[PDB]
C-alpha cells in the first residue's frame, strides 16, 4: 500500500505536471505504442502517427483520470470505479498491458521532471501507478 | 523451440493420443471462462455468457479444432516454428488485432487441459516439454507483430 | 474479488484433495522446478532432486498453508500475515514467481481431480491462488 | 538482437555521451530503492535502510559502475550478445543465484535514468531502441540458466 510520504511525493510530482498532463499522456502513449507495439491492437480505429489528434486526445483523457486519482489518492477504488468497469467489461484490455503503460508514464515523467524525479519520488510514482492499475483491473472477473 | 530428443518423443507420443474434436474446443472454452476478457474476439460466436453457454457453443468448439489443427502443424515443423506461423501472425495482428498475450494464456490453459485429460500420464517431465512447445508457439504467433 | 460461489468451488475442490496436500504440494513444486528452471535460484540450499525429503516436507508446508488459507477465505490477509512477512522481508521472492507456482498447482490439481476440475472450478481455483499471491506479495514495499 | 539502421544509430550516438561512473551507481541505486526485494543479493554492501543511505553507499556506486561497463561492453557487440555474456550468465546462475527476472527490472530502471538524464533528447523512438537493447542484454544474461 502507499504511505503518507508516497502520497505527498505523488501530489508533489503531479502538481508539477500541471497543465502539461495532456501532452504528457499523449507522449506517454506514443512511447507505449512504439516501445510495445502489441498494445496497438486495442486502438484499431486510431491514427497512431506522431502528432495525431486522436492520441493527443485520448492522452488527455488518460492524464485527467490520473489527475483525478491523485486527488483521491486515499479513495481510488471509488474515484475510478467507472473506469474499472469500462476496461474490464467493454474494452476488456489484458491486464499485462497496464504495467506497460505505467512504465511509459514514468519515462515520460522522468524526461520532464529533472529535479523532482528523485529515487524516492520515482519509488512513490511506481507504487502509485501499480495501485491505479490494480484498481482498474479489479472488476475483470 | 529446441527440445532434447527425449522431450520430442514424449510430446509426440502423448499428442498422438489427443482427440482434435474434443481437446481443441475444451481448451478454447476454458480460456474464455477462466480469462473472460479474451471473449472480445468472439462476440459474434453467440452466447458466451455462463460456462455452459461457452462450452456448449458450437462456434467456440468449432474454432477449437482449428487452433489444435494449426498447433499440430507446429509439432510437425518444430525445427522452424516462426516460418510455420508467419502467415497466421500477420492475420491475428493486422486483420484481427489480437493481443499476443492471450496466446500465452491459451498455452497454459492447454497444458492444464491435457493434464486434466491424461492425468498421471502427464508427468512433470512431459509438462515441462509441453511448456516449451506452447512457449515457442506463442513467440512465433507474435513474431510478426509491429 | 472472491465471490461466495468461488469460495464454494474452492472449499469443494480443496476438500476433495483431502489427505493429499502433502503429496500434491510437493508435486507442484517439482513441476515448477522442471518447467521453470529460474525458480530454482531460490532453493539453492535444497536437494530439488526427485523424491527429495526437503521437497516433500516443504511441499507439505505449502500445502497446509493453502488449507489454512481456504479455511479463512474470508480473512486471508490476516490468516497469511505471517507468510507475507517471511516472503517479503526475509525471502524477497520476485513477485513473478508466484504466478508460476500457482500455474503448477493448477495442473497438479487438474491431474488428480478429473471430475472436479470443471471449467467453473478451474476458473475459481485460479482466482483463488491469484488472491493468495496478492496477499503474500502485499508486504513488499 | 536486430535493430533498424535508425535505431542502431541512436543507441550508439546517445551512449557516446554518457558518464558510466554517473549513470552506473544511479541505476543500481534506484533498483534497490524501488525494488526492495532485489536488496536480497547485497547485504554485504552495508546500510540499505533508506533512499539516501543506498544512494551514497560507496559499495553500491562502485558495483553499479561494473554493471554499465559490462553493459557498454555488450553494446559494442550487439551482433553477439549471448556470446559476450556467456560467462556472466553462468556466474549469476551458478554462483550468485540471481533470479533472471531481476535483469528486466534493472533494464526498466536504466531507461528511466537515461530519460531523466537526457530529458527531451530521450525521444520515444530512442526509448524504443533502448527497450530492445535492455531486453536483448537481459536475454543474453539468462541464456545459460538451468
Ligand atoms: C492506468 C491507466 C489507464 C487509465 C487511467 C486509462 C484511462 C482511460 C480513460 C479515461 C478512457 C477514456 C474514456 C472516455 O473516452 O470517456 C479509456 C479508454 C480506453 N483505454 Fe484506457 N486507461 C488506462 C490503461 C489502458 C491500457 C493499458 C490500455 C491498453 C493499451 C487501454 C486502452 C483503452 C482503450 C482502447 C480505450 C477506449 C478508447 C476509445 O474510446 O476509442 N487503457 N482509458
Ligand atoms: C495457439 C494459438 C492460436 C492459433 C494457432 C490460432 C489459429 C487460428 C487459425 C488457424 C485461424 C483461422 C484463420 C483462417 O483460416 O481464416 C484463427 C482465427 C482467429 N483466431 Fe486464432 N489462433 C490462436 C489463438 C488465438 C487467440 C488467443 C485468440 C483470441 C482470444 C484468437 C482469436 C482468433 C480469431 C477471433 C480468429 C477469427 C475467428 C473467426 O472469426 O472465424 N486466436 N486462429
Ligand atoms: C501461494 C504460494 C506460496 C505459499 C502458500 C508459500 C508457502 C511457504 C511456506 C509456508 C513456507 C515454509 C515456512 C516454514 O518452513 O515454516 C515457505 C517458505 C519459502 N518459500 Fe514459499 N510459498 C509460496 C510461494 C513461493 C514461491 C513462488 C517461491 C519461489 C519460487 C517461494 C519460495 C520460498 C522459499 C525459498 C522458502 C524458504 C525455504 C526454506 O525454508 O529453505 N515461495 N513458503
Ligand atoms: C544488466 C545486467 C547486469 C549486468 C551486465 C551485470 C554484470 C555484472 C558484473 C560484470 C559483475 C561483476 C563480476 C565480478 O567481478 O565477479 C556482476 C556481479 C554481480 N551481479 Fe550482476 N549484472 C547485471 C544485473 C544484476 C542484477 C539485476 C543483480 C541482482 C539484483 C545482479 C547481482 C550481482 C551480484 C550480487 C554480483 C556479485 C557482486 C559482489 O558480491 O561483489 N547483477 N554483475
Amino acid at each position: 500500500v502507499l504511505s503518507p510520504a508516497d502520497k505527498t511525493n505523488v501530489k508533489a510530482a503531479w502538481g508539477k505536471v500541471g497543465a502539461h498532463a495532456g501532452e504528457y499522456g499523449a507522449e506517454a502513449l506514443e512511447r507505449m505504442f512504439l516501445s510495445f507495439p502489441t498494445t496497438k491492437t486495442y486502438f484499431p480505429h486510431f491514427d497512431l502517427s506522431h502528432g495525431s489528434a486522436q492520441v493527443k486526445g485520448h492522452g488527455k483523457k488518460v492524464a485527467d483520470a490520473l489527475t483525478n486519482a491523485v486527488a483521491h489518492v486515499d479513495d481510488m477504488p471509488n474515484a475510478l470505479s467507472a473506469l474499472s468497469d469500462l476496461h474490464a467489461h467493454k474494452l476488456r484490455v489484458d491486464p499485462v498491458n497496464f504495467k506497460l503503460l505505467s512504465h511509459c508514464l514514468l519515462v515520460t515523467l522522468a524526461a520532464h521532471l529533472p529535479a523532482e524525479f528523485t529515487p524516492a519520488v520515482h519509488a512513490s510514482l511506481d507504487k502509485f501507478l501499480a495501485s491505479v492499475s490494480t484498481v482498474l483491473t479489479s472488476k475483470y472477473r | 523451440v529446441h527440445l532434447t530428443p527425449e522431450e520430442k518423443s514424449a510430446v509426440t507420443a502423448l499428442w498422438g493420443k489427443v482427440n482434435v474434436d474434443e481437446v481443441g474446443g475444451e481448451a478454447l472454452g476454458r480460456l474464455l471462462v477462466v480469462y473472460p476478457w479474451t471473449q472480445r474476439f468472439f462476440e459474434s460466436f453467440g452466447d458466451l455468457s455462463t460456462p455452459d453457454a461457452v462450452m456448449g457453443n458450437p462456434k467456440v468448439k468449432a474454432h477449437g479444432k482449428k487452433v489444435l489443427g494449426a498447433f499440430s502443424d507446429g509439432l510437425a515443423h518444430l525445427d522452424n516454428l516462426k516460418g510455420t506461423f508467419a502467415t497466421l501472425s500477420e492475420l491475428h495482428c493486422d486483420k484481427l488485432h489480437v493481443d499476443p498475450e492471450n496466446f500465452r494464456l491459451l498455452g497454459n490453459v492447454l497444458v492444464c487441459v491435457l493434464a486434466h485429460h491424461f492425468g498421471k500420464e502427464f508427468t512433470p517431465p512431459v509438462q515441462a516439454a509441453y511448456q516449451k512447445v506452447v512457449a515457442g508457439v506463442a513467440n512465433a504467433l507474435a513474431h510478426k507483430y509491429h
